């Protein structure tokens, strides 16, 4: 379940263990999974309702949502959150190739006209 | 072809003596041509060795021939005739490719003693395609590299 994105089954089974307590490790897994879900939500969204985060992340209304948002800064209130992405850094520049491609062509010429 | 000569007199030969007394072996390094022997030469005149004196100043000056200015090595040619030339070359490459296998198949159906004479009147793609490959590779590589560095030399 953890290898792919399915996360509901993880926390559902975390309250269902037939072997023994196992509570020393499920808490660490919960912390890591909550952190990575917080990391993932940061991408591909420019709008979300405040209660939707409380639904997705299993802390319901313990006042921990505002401190948790203090941990992961966020921007705005009005029951909404926003994110910004650029991703144009790699495009629109031909100077970065200009040297590695020159090296590649020099290598072609070097291994094309040497007597072996 | 430059030679140097001096004359001799026949009266001294009447005395049973020969001119140009020999003291070392550095005077007989070049054998004379048959046409020099046909004419007078040794029975009328003798040749002498020749040498050219060379110094560093004139030799260093003289090697400036055919040198080109720094402008000629940074021009990157028109981008319209280049594609025409590549298109022209590719078609003859295709035709030689089609003609290759015909000569490949019959390479051993005939005795090899006359194999060489079989290629005396008609062209062979194997020799006639390598030059195409070479010129094409050279032109493409140099044209790419020139623009490659020029994109950053200026601004």
């Amino acid at each position: 379940y953890l290898m792919e994105g399915s996360y509901n089954k993880v926390f559902l089974a975390k309250g269902n263990i037939p072997a023994e307590s196992y509570t020393f490790f499920i808490d660490i897994l919960l912390d890591t999974i909550r952190d990575e879900i917080a990391g993932c939500i940061e991408k591909a969204y420019e709008k979300i309702l405040f209660t939707e985060a409380t639904r997705i992340l299993f802390f319901n209304t313990p006042k921990k949502m505002t401190d948790y948002a203090k941990k992961r800064g966020w921007v705005l209130g009005p029951n909404n959150y926003y994110s910004f992405a650029s991703q144009q850094q790699k495009p629109e520049d031909t100077t970065i190739p200009s040297t590695e491609l020159a090296k590649q062509v020099i290598e072609y010429a070097r291994q094309l006209e040497m007597i072996v | 072809v430059i030679d140097a000569f001096r004359l001799i007199n026949a009266n001294m030969m009447v005395l049973g003596h020969e001119p140009r007394q020999t003291t070392s072996n550095l005077g007989h390094l070049n054998k004379p041509s048959i046409q020099a022997l046909i004419h007078g030469l040794n029975r009328h005149y003798y040749s002498i060795t020749i040498n050219y004196r060379k110094n560093e100043l004139e030799q260093k000056m003289l090697l400036n021939l055919h040198k080109k200015s720094w402008m000629e090595g940074l021009t990157l040619q028109d981008y319209s005739e280049h594609c025409k030339h590549n298109e022209s070359v590719v078609k003859e490459m295709l035709e030689l490719a089609k003609n290759y296998n015909k000569a490949v198949e019959e390479e051993d159906k005939m005795t090899p003693e006359q194999l060489a004479i079989k290629n005396v009147g008609k062209q062979d793609p194997k020799r006639h395609l390598e030059e195409h490959v070479d010129v094409l590779m050279t032109s493409n590589i140099v044209q790419c590299l020139a623009a490659m560095l020029d994109t950053v030399v200026f601004k």
